[PDB]
């Protein structure tokens, strides 16, 4: 995907601030809160029951920290989403069997706690800029359905 | 089906949303045409440029439905009868467009709600969104 | 919201199906099974094999739940609501996979009755359709 | 997109037999019935109130047929659907903005023309390999978007 150069120092300014520990263990826990059905595929993280739980989960932060690596590395590939993601793809389309709706989802969600955690800083031009990367990151997980 | 503690969570953050609602619906339609340029093209006689007298005066209309929504929750396919038809027969809204919106009002919520967008209330305020999208689809 | 008219098409267009509803409902989870293969996995214990006694199985148990859905139109989130409880607490099912489902449904009826299959009628069971599906996701 | 040598033959044997002055025009009304909201954007049409207003409308024979050909035309090249839509999707994207969740729902719709016409014909697997077909043409179509 093709970002403007002021997308691109939108994106990159607001992510050099990411707490890299926390916000993904944050959007991963808000997608198993916000979207039941994606606790399907994490039944080996134990206690999901409510979403105290869920955010207090030490699985979900481990795991959240892998996405968010994830994002950073497609952050740093912009034109080459395709090759960046190609050994996920095919973890999450040929043996995981995701749905690849659920890719939108959670891009949308990181979205969410972006804003959360930036405030008035997640500017409607900064947000149409991630969601430009989200759009691409997803759409590169499911190259392998497409 | 909005639970019991979902429609406290809503009635909750929506009541600290308080008189910002005007500017906050205004927000989340900038949002959305900026994030979603296909949306834009329902409003070609607006004038959506950042500042905007029209997008100011629409964000009002949409916050003000929206309450209206809350203050009605178990009964929202009356209360909003006239809005599902303007959607679906008149403007004939592509339904993918509410999913569009209710994204951007989560995210304007977000941003000027830290204390309230706990994941709790992010869930119950996205079923809530649904819910009103699911009522202004329902007549096509 | 089914029209009047939508829930005499889809009377008429379910009543010819008639004896067939089982046959036509193991065939559509075979149309899906084999065109959207993602949803094979909430099946992991059947054999997805064509002529499995488990599709065959299934497939009456779907053309059941569907001929109680038209049979009680005007009230399906009661008549449905022990399935909507399945789906979205036990089995988790993705709400996506309800349209690929309906789709597989619609194209089942069409290749078996060329006569009923009109314009008309493909619009009011893919409302029909929409609508159960709307019951089978309202419980997340 | 990749179909197997018996997936390539499914839909092969199966398009020859296809009325192309007929097809494309059954497909683009029912999606303009079923799906309402696409009327949007074919003001142009005249009478589209009543669904045998479509059906018999002749601007929608006439621009199905069209619609049709374009079906064709990515049949006859099925691993380059890319540069056979580009100028169709800058056509949809970037001066019509049809969002593409509707291309996926016009080949949902050809689909089940399909199966009303060749009906027992249209088996299962036939089916399966003409969703990946509908797919691969959708997903040409919106890369403009992505
Ligand atoms: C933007 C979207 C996503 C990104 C960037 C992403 C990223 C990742 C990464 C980096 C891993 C670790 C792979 C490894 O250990 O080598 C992983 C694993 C996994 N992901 Fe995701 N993921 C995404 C979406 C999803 C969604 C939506 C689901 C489920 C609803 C999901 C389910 C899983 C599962 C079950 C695993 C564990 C697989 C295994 O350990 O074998 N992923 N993902
Ligand atoms: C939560 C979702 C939505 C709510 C609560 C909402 C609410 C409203 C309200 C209250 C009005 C004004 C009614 C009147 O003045 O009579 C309106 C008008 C309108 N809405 Fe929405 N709407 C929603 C979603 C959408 C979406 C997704 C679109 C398209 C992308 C859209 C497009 C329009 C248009 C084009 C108008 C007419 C504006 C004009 O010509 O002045 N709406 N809406
Ligand atoms: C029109 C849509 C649907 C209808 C009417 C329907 C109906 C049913 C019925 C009647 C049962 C059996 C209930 C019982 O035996 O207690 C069932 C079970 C089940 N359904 Fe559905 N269903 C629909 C959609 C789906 C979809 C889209 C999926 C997943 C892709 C799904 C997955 C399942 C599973 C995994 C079971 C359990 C099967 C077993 O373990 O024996 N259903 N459904
Ligand atoms: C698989 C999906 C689709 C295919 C293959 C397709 C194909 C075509 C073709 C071949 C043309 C004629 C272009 C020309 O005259 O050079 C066209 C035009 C057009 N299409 Fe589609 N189309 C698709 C989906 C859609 C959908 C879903 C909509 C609306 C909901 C739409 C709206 C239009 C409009 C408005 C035009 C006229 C544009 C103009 O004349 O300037 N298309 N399409
Ligand atoms: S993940
Ligand atoms: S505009
Ligand atoms: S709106
Ligand atoms: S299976
Ligand atoms: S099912
Ligand atoms: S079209």
């Amino acid at each position: 995907v093709h970002l403007t150069p002021e997308e691109k120092s939108a994106v990159t300014a607001l992510w050099g601030k990411v707490n890299v520990d926390e916000v993904g263990g944050e959007a991963l826990g808000r997608l198993l809160v916000v979207y039941p059905w994606t606790q399907r595929f994490f039944e080996s993280f134990g206690d999901l029951s409510t979403p105290d739980a869920v955010m207090g989960n030490p699985k979900v932060k481990a795991h959240g920290k892998k996405v968010l690596g994830a994002f950073s590395d497609g952050l740093a590939h912009l034109d080459n989403l395709k090759g960046t993601f190609a050994t996920l793809s095919e973890l999450h389309c040929d043996k995981l069997h995701v749905d690849p709706e659920n890719f939108r989802l959670l891009g949308n969600v990181l979205v969410c706690v972006l804003a959360h955690h930036f405030g008035k800083e997640f500017t409607p031009p900064v947000q149409a800029a991630y969601q430009k990367v989200v759009a691409g990151v997803a759409n590169a997980l499911a190259h392998k359905y497409h | 089906v909005l639970s019991p503690a979902d429609k406290t969570n809503v009635k909750a953050a929506w009541g600290k949303v308080g008189a910002h609602a005007g500017e906050y619906g205004a927000e989340a339609l900038e949002r959305m045409f900026l994030s979603f340029p296909t949306t834009k093209t329902y409003f070609p006689h607006f004038d959506l440029s950042h500042g905007s007298a029209q997008v100011k005066g629409h964000g009002k209309k949409v916050a003000d439905a929206l309450t209206n929504a809350v203050a009605h929750v178990d009964d929202m396919p009356n209360a909003l009868s006239a809005l599902s038809d303007l959607h679906a027969h008149k403007l004939r809204v592509d339904p993918v467009n509410f999913k569009l919106l209710s994204h951007c009002l989560l995210v304007t919520l977000a941003a000027h709600l830290p204390a309230e967008f706990t994941p709790a209330v992010h869930a119950s305020l996205d079923k809530f969104l649904a819910s009103v999208s699911t009522v202004l689809t329902s007549k096509y």
